[PDB]
RNA sequence: UCGGUACGGUUUGUGUAGGAUAGGUGGGAGACUGUGAAACCUCGACGCCAGUUGGGGCGGAGUCGUUGUUGAAAUACCAC
RNA sequence: GGAGCUUGACUGCGAGACUUACAAGUCAAGCAGGGACGAAAGUCGGGAUUAGUGAUCCGGCACCCCCGAGUGGAAGGGGUG
């Protein structure tokens, strides 16, 4: 009546502890959510619970009659086909056996006579044991719920943030028991996540969902599991329970240091005083002090570098201008008849569901992909800085000091001379974190050297390609208040309904429908006032029933 | 910062060796071609 | 919920565990109440159908049959079709009968198919698998001896198998047989359940057992009865 | 009074195809003796995907209900 | 000082010596197994040398399968790292 447990497990990377004396258990049906700041070990816990990472000093242990699934934060979706990538796991326990049925397809009498019964006979039963007989009739029923791409789409490069709609359709088709998942709401929309809040809400099995948004965790999880500096804490509440509980723990521990440093002043001047005439300086108060000055070092420490964006040169009266643009692909034409002029001193938000072409619109603007028709007027009063969704500027073989500073010692950022080690330290990577490689980093630290090497030219028009992802509510505010005090025209693509409601003036929306999947709408105004326009420019409050991933 | 590590064999998993490496220069496990007296021939060795 | 059904339920006490000596008598209180028809015997096992070593699937040859037409579908040419039609099979065909299966005609009970007529059978079994009309060598259908197996289906080698929810479901034939003719069929199945106890059945093996008719209530039997049913 | 456990009564499960499947499995050719018909009562809890069955007013005045039907399966009613 | 491959930063030993109250510490040609480099001759049992360390007790771990308190096992002990 347990499904995963740990003994006194402790795990560490470097001298940076991730767990120490962590004993905890998990019931079947326990909607567990995991929270915590970036780098605090949400996935180093979850790698061990998936079985890939061994602990250091303790025992990690799965229950016997159960099974595990894992969605990593970058799912290694191998590149063969999409209809490949729903049965090569999920039904992957069956593909290893259904190659034998193809061998015994037309059922000759050659080379097997007593294997006419016994070898073919298990195939008669394992096509009815798991009730997976056809494998390609409810597989379409599965992929018509994730809203997948079509079945004959080879994923060579063509999938962007819709990789993750396929990997969700893998391990939710495995039907596991221990269900582990790092950040499902990454790269998804407001209709696939809203689907996933019902498939995980009527689900037999045990779920541990590592997430950062306030609103996925309120509808999925039922308990919380935080991760402080090594120590875990289970709760009963929501995400707002975590932010009040985290605030008071750092406060009342801060009040300890505002008492222990006080009595450390008098125990220092007493040591500094000379000894009197015949008396002795009592040797059990020098051991009292020289031990007490070791709990004045390891206890108090913290760091949080604010994000700041460099200031570029003066921006003219034109920024970039696009007039009657046409661009799509072969038969799949995704932009028709769009004209806008991109403003000066604002924040431009690109709103649209997945697979519509938000990342490709910035391919044309930066210039890595020439359009079909239309015209993109730029101007010579603009210097480009482009942070991207693929994070391809980061090389997973070299370390933090070479990923951004190219091996040399002083870099040009604001056409100025700022040193390299002092520049990366402005993004949190300091001291020991200048020597660690790039695949080792977290999802937050991956999305913060991304801003280190692409906000390096420091132009006056920056293209944010999903910045709201893979980072907590403390660095999100450090980016929410670094582009409100920017001189001009940052453009952001985001699915986060409460990130564009606070920093946006220019909606680049997508009102595409059935007869044309290419209509875009320009708007001037914040996101919250765009929505009452859309309830009366489109239909009356019509801007759903669940799609069952399997019937059994 | 230089912990002691140990080099188990790759055929037969005997913990034949022990040495030191720098944990921040080399965050991954060392592979060397060392002798193994169980087998009597050189094999590979990773860490533990 | 019926007025005649509750009077049948009133004549069977819920609390007292019963015997096959008594369950035959309570079948007679239901055969005089309901249709004298197939009587269901359910067993809740102390196993887990997840694993392979704890997957229970067995067979039993009943000493009185099952009270059913026991229709046999034979796919054979030559003398194999002649040796099976003289054994009790009313559906005798070939690979031409494969075209009549998909035409909305599945009017048979068992399908004892020869290996020689297995041309287009493994693909049409996909509408037979979840419909339960699929052949199987462990059931004695896909085999080289299609002659004596037809009378065995007439003889009542009905196969039971624990489902996903840890339940055995097997019958003991019509109520038209005698009272101890029930226990000859009843004791044979449990004697094949206990031989099919797996190697790792933790706890007590047979935790619950019950007997019921078509539209009648259940009968609590004693699991300690294992040797002296009659 | 609030809990743990064991037994027992009732109940919930809603893409796309038709009466949106009352879930799994074995059995299954019939079921109820009643207006299945409507009302101030609408499985007033279900409530959205909703008509799934009653806080039940008819009060033997008596119809519904195998429906062989396109679907992966559909229908009673009962049992595990 | 630079470049190309590599793991001898080995396993089984070790005649003879330096230093030395003892405990320690140091050097070691040469023999075999299995390697690296070199066309070969040969060199390689960490680093130009000398510091970067801590006895015994009692415990931990991995392996060898040595004893197993009547016998078969086990608990525990033991051995080489
Ligand atoms: N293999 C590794 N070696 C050294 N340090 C690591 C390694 N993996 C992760 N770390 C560091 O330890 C922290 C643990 O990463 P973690 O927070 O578990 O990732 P996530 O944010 O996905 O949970 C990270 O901040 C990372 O910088
Ligand atoms: N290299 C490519 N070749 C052809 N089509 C592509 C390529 N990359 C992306 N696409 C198409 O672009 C469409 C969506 O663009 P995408 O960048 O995924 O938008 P978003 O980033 O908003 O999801 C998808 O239909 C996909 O098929
Ligand atoms: O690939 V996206 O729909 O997150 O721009
Ligand atoms: O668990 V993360 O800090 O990679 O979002
Ligand atoms: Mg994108
Ligand atoms: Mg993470
Ligand atoms: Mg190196
Ligand atoms: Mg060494
Ligand atoms: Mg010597
Ligand atoms: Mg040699
Ligand atoms: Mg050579
Ligand atoms: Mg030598
Ligand atoms: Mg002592
Ligand atoms: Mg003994
Ligand atoms: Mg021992
Ligand atoms: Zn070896």
């Amino acid at each position: 009546e347990f499904i995963y447990t740990m003994k006194k497990v402790r795990k560490a990377h470097g001298d940076k502890v991730i767990l120490d004396d962590v004993t905890l258990s998990f019931y079947p049906g326990a909607k567990i959510g995991v929270v915590g700041p970036n780098g605090a070990g949400k996935s180093s816990v979850l790698r061990i619970m998936a079985g890939l990472d061994k602990p250091n000093n303790g025992d990690a242990f799965l229950a016997t009659g159960a099974t595990v699934g894992i969605l990593q934060q970058e799912p290694p979706l191998n590149e063969d086909k999409t209809v490949r990538g729903n049965v090569e796991e999920g039904m992957g326990d069956i593909k290893i056996k259904l190659d034998r049925f193809n061998e015994v397809a037309e059922l000759m009498a050659t080379d097997y006579t007593d294997e006419l019964m016994e070898e073919m006979g298990r195939l008669q039963e394992e096509l009815d044991h798991a009730d997976a007989w056809d494998l390609d009739a409810q597989l379409e029923q599965a992929m018509d719920a994730l809203r997948c791409p079509p079945a004959d789409e080879p994923v060579t490069n063509l999938s962007g943030g819709e990789r993750r709609r396929v990997a969700l359709c893998k391990l939710l088709l495995s039907k596991p028991d221990l269900l582990l998942l790092d950040e499902p709401t990454n790269h998804l929309d407001a209709e696939s996540v809203q689907w996933l809040e019902q498939h995980l809400a009527s689900y037999p099995g045990a779920i541990l969902a590592v997430t950062h948004d306030r609103y996925f965790l309120d509808n999925v999880a039922e308990w919380i599991l935080e991760l402080d500096r090594g120590r875990a804490y289970p709760y009963e509440g929501n995400y707002s329970t975590y932010l009040e509980k985290k605030a008071e723990r750092l406060a009342v521990q801060g009040r300890k240091d505002a008492k222990l440093q006080k009595r450390l002043t008098e125990e220092l001047a007493w040591v500094r005083s000379g000894a009197k005439a015949r008396q002795a300086k009592s040797k059990a108060r020098l051991q009292r002090y020289e031990e007490m000055a070791a709990e004045a070092e390891k206890t108090r420490k913290l760091d949080f570098e604010e994000i700041q964006i460099p200031v570029g040169p003066r921006l003219g009266n034109v920024v970039v201008e696009v007039d009657h643009l046409d661009k799509g692909y072969d038969g799949r034409a995704l932009i028709k008849d769009l004209s806008f002029s991109l403003p000066r001193n604002g924040i431009v938000g690109v709103i649209g569901p997945n697979g519509v072409g938000k990342t490709t619109l910035f391919k044309t603007i930066v210039g890595l992909e020439t359009p079909d028709s239309g015209s993109v007027k730029v101007g010579e009063t603009v210097k480009l800085s482009y942070v991207d969704q693929a994070r391809a500027g980061i090389d997973p073989r070299k370390t933090v000091w070479e990923v951004v500073s190219d091996g040399l010692d002083y870099i040009q950022v604001g056409q100025t001379e700022v040193p390299s080690r002092a520049y990366v330290s402005a993004f949190g990577f300091k001291g020991p974190d200048q020597q660690k490689p790039a695949g080792v980093l977290s999802g937050g630290e991956r999305n913060r050297l991304n801003l280190a090497l692409t906000l390096k030219q420091g132009g006056n028009l920056i293209l944010l390609d999903e910045p709201t992802n893979d980072l907590d509510v403390e660095t999100l505010g450090s980016l929410e208040n670094a582009l409100l005090n920017f001189p001009g025209c940052a453009v952001v693509i985001s699915h986060d309904r409460w990130f564009l409601d606070r920093t946006c003036t220019h909606i680049l929306a997508w009102e595409g429908d059935d007869d044309n999947e290419a209509k875009w709408f320009w708007f001037e105004g914040n996101f919250g006032a765009y929505e009452e326009n859309k309830v009366e420019r489109l239909g009356v409050d019509a801007a759903v029933t669940h799609r069952k991933l399997t019937r059994g | 910062v230089r912990p002691k590590i140990t080099l188990a064999c790759e055929v037969c998993k005997h913990r034949n060796y022990i040495t030191k490496k720098n944990r921040r220069n080399d965050p991954d496990r060392l592979e060397l071609k060392k002798f193994c007296p169980n087998c009597g021939k050189h094999q590979a060795h990773r860490e533990t | 919920t019926s007025k005649a059904y509750r009077a049948a339920a009133a004549k069977v006490d819920r609390t007292n565990l019963y015997t096959p000596l008594q369950a035959a008598k309570l079948a007679k209180e239901t055969s005089s109440t309901k249709q004298d028809a197939t009587v269901e015997v359910a067993i809740r096992l102390g196993v887990d159908p997840r694993k392979a070593d704890q997957m229970v699937r067995g067979t039993v040859n009943l000493p009185h049959g099952t009270g059913k037409t026991a229709r046999v579908a034979v796919f054979a040419v030559g003398e194999k079709a002649d040796a099976a039609v003289a054994a009790g099979a009313d559906v005798v065909g070939s690979d031409d009968l494969i075209e009549r299966i998909q035409g909305g005609w599945l009017e048979f009970d068992a399908a004892i198919a020869t290996p020689d007529q297995m041309a287009k059978v493994g693909r049409i079994a996909r509408v037979l698998g979840p419909r339960g009309l699929m052949p199987n060598p462990k059931t004695g259908t896909v085999t080289a001896d299609v002659a004596k197996a037809v009378a065995d289906i007439k003889g009542g080698k009905i196969n039971f198998r624990v489902d996903k929810q840890a339940n055995l479901h097997f019958v003991i034939g019509k109520a038209s047989f005698d009272e101890k003719l029930l226990a000859e069929n009843y004791g044979a199945a449990i004697d094949e359940v206990l031989r099919l106890k797996p190697s790792s059945s933790k706890g007590r093996y047979l935790k619950k057992i019950t007997v019921s008719t078509t539209t009648g209530p259940g009968i609590p039997v004693d699991p300690s009865i294992t040797r002296n049913f009659a």
